[PDB]
């Protein structure tokens, strides 16, 4: 049904990272791509979002390839990479207001308050520290209604309280049919039965 | 058979010798450079991978 | 058939290595025959004098410069419609050959216009067009050499070549329009003679064959360079070693 | 989401007011420099003005063209801009429209002082303003694919100029011919129609290939 | 560390075996841009050569001037360059001298080709080469204080762009006047001595102030 | 006496005092880890300790001298790692490490890159290197330097567990000899509490 893989071969730069991965996702999942430093767990996620063209094999979304279903795929997804994805020139409020809704107080100032950024709405971006620069893009995640969450390294420059603050929301999304694909290095405070582990096969 | 009978006169290209011979040398030399360099590159890249593989085998032994 | 297995690069290397020496011998013998017959056993022009025979040294290369840009299109466009790298390498194979041919055309035109204009370079027709073609080849060279990767470099060079090929006739007509007004020029390009017009065609064929030799052997160069690790290169160097 | 992208790009261009003044002062430095360097004789100024003005406009838009896609990849906002529920060519069109509105429209706003700095007439000023209006969107559309090719590269120098300027040569020739023929009080309606046809062709072709080159440079 | 930084900046500037030709081809692009608008007559181009060559030099210097400091902020290596065991003014002098090698040495190399293209004489070519050798480092040394303040400022202003490109007035005016006075056979050493004194003053005053500006910009 | 003494630091940024009157002297051979919260000054303390930022109040003391005249000796014995790696991405790893001292020959190069986990990744450009490997290139500097004082803001970020283990081992070997490392990370580093020293932010 949901994001599925078929014979994903992504050998490039005169080397091979992985071969023949055909993992499927159904409704209400939680996967973590496992590997080492320099094993290719971001190229896989970029190919999952459709940023990079696959060398061999295809990703499918309700049984259709990603190059014609792109409207619904982009409607029902958000992607947070290593780059923050926000403008450094503006302040936090309109950088958040770029993404969907926000605006009135029904989803404004408390999506930022829940990310630990209460009282920091009209302040420009680089007048905050890289951790809360990441927390702006993570406070985007509290006001979106996208079914497919893809997060590369969300626990980057994030406090010990911010890990639990993220993970509670992550699990709450996992209850109501939320498919999430995260790449991370810090261990989670989640039992292994809840989280699937799509390992990159060699 | 040529319009210039004398061999010295053939090199004195009807009073316009220097322009024609400059054009001849500055056509001949770019093609010579384009061939010699691009075949020296072939030899150096083949020899490059050969002496790369020799060092790779030495380090695999080590 | 043979076209689908032409995409496998050891087979392409073997086919190109078979194709190089006979075609190179034909190129050099046709070029020698044309140059000897033209610069020797042939008359000259009444008006231009005895520098007239620079019509040889300019006219094939120049038109084939335009021609090889057309070749660029039938590489890059196909390399952007079946998404093939084997076609996208032909752009970087044919780029500096076209740049050298266009520079030679500019040099021969500037040297041939000296008995008339008095100055080495004057701002006349078709020489500005060749200079713009040289700039387009320079852009292809710089865009290929600037990328650190090879596949991205090939696709970017294909995009640039398609854009330049689309924009080329507009430039070709606008530079001609720049010569219709702003005074004029003499007909120094292709003023031919009835007893002269045959080794011109032979030298056109010879320069085409030499360009084919150079692009085939540079395609061999780029094929050997791009795949540094794949074991067909190991088999080839074991045959050599 | 279309006009939201346009308003956001205008806001982020006005927040970066600094790279907006260097091409404007470059147009000013060329327009100031050429007659004072050459001389105050008005016989040759009336012929040299269409060339100097439009080459200054070309190089000023070249100078401004670097901020169009360089800052978006480093902040990573382009990877999200490709992911909004609307096609990437329309995002390209909105961003290049914001590029023209933030920098090319100050050229139209300042062309009063440019015309009065070097002579001209009322009809000459009218052809000045109309040619700049018809040609600066053309220049931006023509220079968009070169910037879309040079995104992942860290080269911020002569490469974009080499890619762009031979493509914008015929726009330069036609616009300079239009202004020169207007300086002799001859009707230039056909030349303006040629410039409009160039603008329509660039509007048809440039956003369909700039997005493709941008997708090439991001993988 | 001095010559190592110089070689490093050369290594970043030229990345492949055949990459030094790009500043040479951009120059010929500008020198083919100007007669393509103004006209094909060697007489007018001989009259207006100073503005053409110095606008090409200005555009090259200001186009390559961003990569001095804007690249090093987003990369982050400028902080560890400041933490290097060597004074900041000599580091800045190495960086801007390498930048001059990116731009000024192409000027001096392509000087006879552009002297042959836009019609001039041997005395004009000699004057052009001498004043370009004496003026391109001045252009870099006056342009770097503005960029040093510009890239390291959030709030910023249009008023910060006043420090960089408006500062170009005296050198360009004096050099174009020297070329125009040397177009006719007149003595020219009186302005050349002024340009040499300007080079001495810029070489004395640029890195000392620009190091302080670089200390101000990042905090 | 300690050769790094931070005295009476006051940092006010937009009507907030990050820290006022913070003072600590660092004796030879120890392991300060600056803690704090997201939105607290545990960078503008390391950055101010390096001398990049001028203090509003208080100052930094190196070997009994302030930081505005002993710069040539202070920059010779310091190694700063920031959030940004500080490496030219267009080059490869080899000349990027050869910018800094030693490297070059195989005595100090090709093995400091190998100990960081980048074996076979020396002549590849940093553009196609992974972000973890991009930071690993900058963090490979610890294995070739002789700098006594190390100041590392977030060293163990985007780095797998074996990399953190090797980095902590190398940092322990540097800590046993004469040398002070000041880091700031969010995850608890797998070391005993007895040797690490926590200088917390006060408000
Ligand atoms: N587009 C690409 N396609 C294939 N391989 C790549 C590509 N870009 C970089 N590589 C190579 O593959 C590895 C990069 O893969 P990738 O960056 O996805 O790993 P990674 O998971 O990001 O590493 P980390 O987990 O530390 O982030 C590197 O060894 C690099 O040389
Ligand atoms: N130069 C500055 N730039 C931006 N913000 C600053 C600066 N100086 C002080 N601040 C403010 O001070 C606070 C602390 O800044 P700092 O960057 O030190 O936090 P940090 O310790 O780096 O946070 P993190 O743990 O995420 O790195 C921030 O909330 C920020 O708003
Ligand atoms: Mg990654
Ligand atoms: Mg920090």
């Amino acid at each position: 049904g949901m994001l599925e893989a078929r014979e994903l071969l992504c050998e490039r730069d005169e080397r091979t990272l992985f071969s023949g991965l055909s993992f499927t996702l159904n409704a209400g999942e939680w996967v973590q791509i496992t590997g080492s430093n320099g094993a290719g767990k971001t190229t896989l996620l970029r190919l999952l979002t459709g940023l990079s063209r696959p060398d061999a094999g295809e990703v499918l979304w309700q049984g259709q390839p990603l190059h014609q279903v792109r409207d619904s795929y982009h409607q029902n997804l958000l992607w947070i990479g290593h780059q923050p994805g926000i403008k450094t020139r503006l302040t936090a409020l309109e950088n958040l207001h770029f993404y969907h809704r926000d605006g009135d107080t029904a989803q404004c100032l408390e999506a930022l308050a829940q990310a630990g950024l209460a009282g920091f709405e009209d302040i420009p971006v680089n007048q905050l520290s890289a951790g809360q620069q990441r927390r702006v893009a993570l406070a985007r995640l509290w006001l979106t209604r996208a079914t497919l969450w893809i997060l590369d390294q969300p626990f980057t420059a994030i406090d010990v309280n911010g890990v639990d603050r993220l993970t509670q929301r992550m699990a709450q999304h996992t209850e109501q049919g939320g498919i999430v694909i995260l790449t991370t290095h810090q261990p989670l405070n989640v039992a292994e039965s809840k989280i699937r582990r799509i390992s990159l096969t060699q | 058979t040529p319009a210039f009978a004398s061999w010295n006169e053939f090199f004195a290209m009807g009073g316009y010798a220097f322009f024609v011979w400059l054009a001849v040398v500055m056509t001949v030399i770019p093609l010579v450079v384009l061939v010699v360099h691009s075949v020296m590159q072939h030899r150096a890249i083949l020899r490059g991978v050969a002496q790369q593989r020799a060092r790779e085998a030495r380090l695999r032994a080590a | 058939k043979t076209l689908h297995q032409l995409a496998i690069p050891p087979r392409l290397y073997q086919i190109c290595g078979w194709f190089i020496p006979w075609l190179a011998i034909a190129s050099v013998v046709v070029l020698t025959v044309g140059w000897i017959w033209g610069f020797g056993f042939a008359p000259a022009d009444y008006q231009q004098g005895n520098s007239y025979r620079i019509i040889y040294l300019h006219v094939p290369a120049a038109i084939w410069s335009m021609g090889i840009y057309a070749s660029m299109a039938v590489a890059a466009f196909i390399g952007l419609v079946w998404q093939m790298k084997m076609a996208n390498l032909a752009v970087a194979a044919m780029a500096p050959i076209g740049a050298v041919f266009t520079f030679i055309a500019l040099v021969t035109g500037s040297a041939w216009g000296k008995p008339m204009w008095g100055t080495w370079w004057v701002w006349d027709a078709r020489l500005t067009s060749e200079l713009v073609l040289l700039f387009l080849y320079v852009g292809v060279i710089a865009l290929w050499h600037a990328f650190d990767d090879r596949r991205l470099a090939g696709r970017a060079a294909g995009i640039l070549v398609l854009i330049g090929v689309v924009n080329l006739p507009i430039i070709h007509y606008s530079v001609e329009w720049w010569n219709t007004l702003h005074q004029g020029s003499t007909r120094m390009q292709q003023s031919i003679d009835p007893a002269m017009r045959s080794p011109l065609r032979w030298s056109i064929f010879g320069f085409l064959l030499l360009s084919a030799t150079l692009t085939l052997m540079r395609m061999r160069n780029l094929i050997l360079l791009m795949e540094k690790r794949r074991p067909w290169v190991s088999e080839l160097i074991l045959k050599r070693g | 989401m279309f006009w939201r992208i346009f308003r956001l790009e205008l806001r982020v261009a006005f927040r970066h007011s600094a790279e907006i003044a260097n091409p404007l002062w470059f147009f000013l430095i060329v327009i100031t420099l050429f007659p004072l360097s050459i001389g105050p004789e008005p016989q040759l100024l009336a012929r040299i003005a269409p060339g100097i003005i439009w080459v200054a406009a070309l190089l000023s838009s070249l100078l401004a063209l670097e901020r169009l896609f360089r800052d978006d990849l480093q902040d990573g906002s382009l990877e999200q801009l490709m992911l909004l529920p609307l096609p990437l060519p329309a995002v390209v069109l909105a961003k290049v429209m914001a590029h023209w509105m933030v920098t090319g429209l100050p050229l139209l706003i300042l062309s009063p002082l440019v015309a009065m700095l070097l002579g001209m007439d009322v009809y000459g000023w009218q052809v000045m303003a109309l040619t700049l209006l018809l040609g600066t969107p053309t220049l931006g559309f023509l220079g968009a694919p070169g910037v879309a090719l040079t995104v992942g590269l860290k080269r911020g120098g002569v490469l974009l100029s080499i890619l762009v300027l031979p493509l914008t040569i015929p726009l330069l020739i036609f616009a300079t011919a239009a202004m020169d023929a207007a300086s002799m009080h001859l009707p230039v309606d056909g030349y303006l129609a040629i410039l409009g046809a160039l603008l329509a062709g660039t509007a048809t072709l440039s956003p369909f290939a700039t997005a493709a080159a941008l997708r090439i440079s991001i993988q």
